[PDB]
């Protein structure tokens, strides 16, 4: 008996036991998330602990196959998915130190509060306070206080934790035959071993940086229109040559500019399109919304939903008699069980979120005939993009007038399309330089190009160079501004949002070319397009068995990440941005400071 | 005419056998009315091989065997002449010249518990493939590698039988299915197994 | 007195043959039937009424050439005075049939590695077929005492099912069969 046959036998045992144990852990997590009681906390904390212990035990036995004498690619991919070590290659006093500083950062980010500087008893924490303050207020000093006190009370408490966390994760990465911790997060795209479709870990740097020079002609015009419209709101605070302050971007960290639509509206005479008043007149509920999403999904060739999705899922909140977490999450319990946990109100945003998560369910339903260690996306960017390309097509007025919510005798001019495209660009385009800047900062801190006494001075100049955001207050090297984000202080990868944004528009352009649509890309309805569904199912069926470089060419034709479908979507908005920027200054001067 | 074949004992049983220890009951010296088994729903797995279901009550055969076991819904297609898998290779093999019908139905309302029905097992690891109509009930430890372990499990030594869970929320294809396989033989014998006049 | 050759090439070396449930009827006449060319194929040449040696000796009438595709275990099935699945539901020869049943194994045209599902056979039929009767019906058979109104299920089966015809069986290999049925009881 060879080594690969023993590996296939061990994987056949693991795919029998791990599916049952993961179903137990997912059922305990579903019973916790559907009923927040005390009896479901201990069941989840026992089932997840048993599943983690079983995964650690099977990862311990998987290292007896030395990965070099197996010629099959599927067994090698499952064994690389199974032979992960993590913090097990370090000493115990460091492996528990990393956990007790990550939990310390999590408890500081969750529990840390900011008190008002007029009443020492009145204090405002994160979720009901400054998030709603910096998204509704329009004065300079209140947003300046809400930014600076949050960066002072919470930010500088995490810098001695981050200084140890970086070195501990670098030691953990170099113990697992890497060079830095940024290369470990870049190892998700490592397809080293496939003929004609290889992808190195270091190729992602000059594949992200190469697609960024085509965004900044659109991003510079977008930022030009944003601060040209924001100079009227804040007089004598924003210069027409310099950058934008961080506390005037609509949010806390400057990620999404979607809260700037009330001041940077193109045409304030007419309101935006919404069908909430059309849904509350025809007595629409959550079941009708999900059945209309199902009728949208079966018209391309995707199969019907299972009976368990209509029997065991929670599609409506039962009120204050059974406490449940009202956070929308698509569940993949395995063994043919697919559920959706969502407190669905009668809202157009809920109508788009239902399609966005039925896309995740139909993604989970496609590779059910795969092994258990391949039951995920090919990388961390396809899963949210499959959900996003359904919400792009569900928000079109063609689908809204085809399902019955819109009467056909309405006028659709360009003054609605520009207002829709700028609202789309404030969420999509405005977050990509911030994402690329943060990921390049983390990659240069992890690999050792930024020393410990040059963190904030390089951060606040790379913000000026990439994003165009200048600090309102001079910050020394005691603050830690990346530590004020949820994805950085809780050890989460952030390159997924840059890649998913390009993959979503690549999928949309591919399905629009397959759907034979002659108009613009933002009015492309792929509802009644059957020939595109068989091409999208050729990518949905794969999962993690075959490379993502081959999974792209099955649907979009290209082999790498392309940015031209992203620019083709906002091209009528790009011509309007060229038309509107006739007297403004396209660009920003990095030497200007508001203080 | 009041000598009926025991179809109610191999269909309406209290519990069915496993796929590695499948029961075999000989049916003889009675008339076989195949219009009695229409009471169950859902039912549409009636792939009769060799003979036609319309001419089923026209020919008289010798001693008829009946095999009953429990598998999942996605492995019902493996019970056919010329199929490859884990049930049709290590648990229950049908011949290529099989003359009979395969009858299965959904059993999610009877063979499911909250939470766990571990009484139904299936053989997963075996050295050689099974012969047609062979019943292996051994519990020998499978030798996955080139090293003896002397009856105990561990590295490269696994138990051949694996346990089903059978929870009632297991979608459509992972639901438990009670399968009854009828085999009609044509040996040189006094033929008595055929329907009413 | 040889005037023109009979069209034996279009009924033997055709592009495609029909199935056993939808067998065609090709009538040939007004020519000289030479059977010395017919030994070109490289297995079943049993002739009834007229011996195959003296086949080029008598002057006949309108010959009906029927082309169809069956398997290897059904060459013994199609015979005058037989019953079964093909001789009762698809194609039945008369009891006083005079002619030859020319069958030969091919294993190159009607056997695909993925499956050739273009040839159908009928297994479900109310009554037995008459001699020289063709039925290309497609209605769903009613097996029980319950009208389905067109739907399928137990006691309502589709009568037309397809063969597999893999080039790996022993028997089950496809046979391209052309049967001639002359009705009079010739070169120089
Ligand atoms: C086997 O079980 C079936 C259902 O599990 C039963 O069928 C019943 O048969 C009686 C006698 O004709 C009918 O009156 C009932 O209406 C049937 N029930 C159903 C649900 O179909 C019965 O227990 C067994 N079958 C027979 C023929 O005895
Ligand atoms: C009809 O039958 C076969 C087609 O399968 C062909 O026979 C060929 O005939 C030519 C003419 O003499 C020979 O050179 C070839 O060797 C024959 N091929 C085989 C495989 O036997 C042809 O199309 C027709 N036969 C005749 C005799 O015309
Ligand atoms: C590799 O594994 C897959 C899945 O088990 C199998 O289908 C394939 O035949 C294997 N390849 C080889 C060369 O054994
Ligand atoms: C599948 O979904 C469509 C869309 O609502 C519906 O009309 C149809 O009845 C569904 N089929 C099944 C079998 O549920
Ligand atoms: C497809 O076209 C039909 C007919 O115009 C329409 O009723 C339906 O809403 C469209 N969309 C889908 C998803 O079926
Ligand atoms: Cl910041
Ligand atoms: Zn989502």
């Amino acid at each position: 008996s060879t080594i690969e046959e023993q590996a296939k036998t061990f994987l056949d045992k693991f795919n029998h036991e791990a599916e049952d144990l993961f179903y137990q852990s997912s059922l305990a997590s579903w019973n916790y998330n559907t009923n927040i009681t005390e009896e479901n906390v201990q069941n989840m904390n026992n089932a997840g602990d048993k599943w983690s212990a079983f995964l650690k035990e099977q990862s311990t036995l998987a290292q007896m196959y030395p990965l070099q004498e197996i010629q099959n690619l599927t067994v090698k991919l499952q064994l690389q998915a199974l032979q992960q070590n993590g913090s097990s290659v370090l000493s115990e006093d460091k492996s528990k130190r990393l956990n007790t500083i990550l939990n310390t950062m999590s408890t500081i980010y969750s529990t840390g509060k900011v008190c008002n500087p007029d009443n020492p008893q009145e204090c405002l924490l994160l979720e009901p306070g400054l998030n709603e303050i910096m998204a509704n207020s329009l004065d300079y000093n209140e947003r300046l206080w809400a930014w600076e006190s949050w960066r002072s009370e919470v930010g500088k408490q995490l810098r001695p934790l981050y200084e140890e966390y970086v070195v501990l994760k670098n030691e953990m990465a170099r113990a697992n035959h890497y060079e830095d911790y940024g290369d470990y997060w870049r190892g998700d795209y490592e397809v080293n071993g496939v003929d004609g479709y290889d992808y190195s870990r270091g190729q992602l740097i000059e594949d992200v940086e190469h697609t960024f020079e085509e965004i900044k002609p659109l991003y510079e015009h977008l930022h030009a229109y944003v601060r040209a419209k924001l100079m009227n709101a804040y007089p004598s605070y924003i210069s027409p040559i310099g950058c934008l302050p961080a506390h005037l971007l609509g949010d806390m960290w400057g990620r999404f500019w979607t809260n700037l639509y009330s001041l940077t509206v193109p045409f304030g005479q007419k309101p935006n399109i919404d069908v909430t008043d059309a849904m509350v007149d025809q007595a629409w509920d959550a079941q009708r919304i999900f059945k209309e999403a199902e009728k949208f999904f079966v018209s391309v060739g995707l199969p019907n939903m299972t009976q368990g999705f209509w029997e065991n899922s929670m599609l409506t909140d039962p009120g204050n008699v059974q406490k449940a977490v009202c956070h929308p999450t698509a569940w993949d319990l395995g063994k043919g069980d697919f559920r959706i946990l969502m407190c669905t109100k009668v809202t157009m945003d809920d109508f788009l979120t239902a399609h966005h998560e039925m896309g995740h369910i139909q993604y989970d339903m496609a590779y059910a005939a795969q092994p258990f260690l391949l039951r995920n996306g090919a990388n961390e960017g396809f899963h949210e993009a499959v959900g996003e390309i359904m919400s792009l097509s569900a928000a079109t007025p063609k689908h809204l007038k085809s399902i019955g919510l819109l009467s056909p005798d309405f006028q659709e001019d360009n003054e609605t399309e520009i207002n829709f495209l700028l609202k789309q660009a404030l969420t999509i385009v405005g977050t990509l330089p911030f994402t690329y800047m943060l990921e390049k900062w983390r990659w240069m801190v992890f690999k050792g190009e930024i020393p410990k006494d040059q963190w904030m001075k390089k951060w606040w100049e790379m913000k000026r160079e990439i994003v165009g955001v200048v600090e309102p207050v001079p910050h020394d090297e005691t603050y830690c501004d990346p530590a004020s984000l949820f994805h950085v202080s809780n050890d989460y990868s952030f390159i997924r949002y840059y890649t998913r944004t390009l993959y979503q528009f690549q999928f949309q352009e591919a399905l629009c070319q397959a759907a034979k649509h002659e108009g613009p890309l933002h009015k492309c309805d792929i509802s009644n397009s059957t020939e595109a569904g068989q091409k999208l199912f050729n990518m949905l069926r794969l999962g993690k068995s075959e490379p993502w470089t081959l999974a792209l060419e099955n649907v979009v034709g290209a082999k790498n990440m392309n940015v031209r479908p992203l620019l083709n979507y906002f091209e009528p908005l790009f011509t309007w941005l060229k038309d509107q920027n006739k007297n403004s200054f396209v660009g920003w001067s990095t030497d200007w400071s508001p203080y | 005419i009041t000598n009926l074949c025991p179809f109610d004992e191999v269909f309406n049983a209290t519990r069915f056998a496993s796929v590695y220890a499948w029961n075999r009951k000989r049916i003889s010296n009675c008339v076989a009315d195949y219009s009695v088994l229409y009471n169950l729903a859902p039912f549409f797995t009636f792939k009769c091989y060799g003979v036609s279901p319309t001419k089923l009550n026209d020919l008289c055969f010798t001693n008829v065997y009946a095999d009953s076991f429990v598998i999942r819904g996605d492995e019902v297609r493996q019970i056919a002449p010329g199929q490859t898998g884990n049930i049709a290779d290590y648990n229950y093999k049908l011949p290529d010249d099989f003359t009979g019908c395969v009858i299965a139905w959904n059993s999610n309302k009877l063979d499911s518990k909250v939470s766990g029905n571990y009484n139904y097992l299936y053989r997963l690891f075996r050295k050689s493939n099974l012969k047609p109509f062979e019943r292996d009930i051994s519990t020998e430890i499978y030798q996955a590698g080139n090293k003896p372990c002397n009856g105990v499990a561990g590295f490269n030594c696994y138990f051949p039988l694996r346990s089903y869970s059978f929870r009632p929320t297991y979608g459509v294809g992972h639901q438990p299915y009670r399968v009854v396989v009828l085999s009609f033989e044509l040996l040189h014998a006094p033929a008595t197994v055929c329907g009413p006049k």
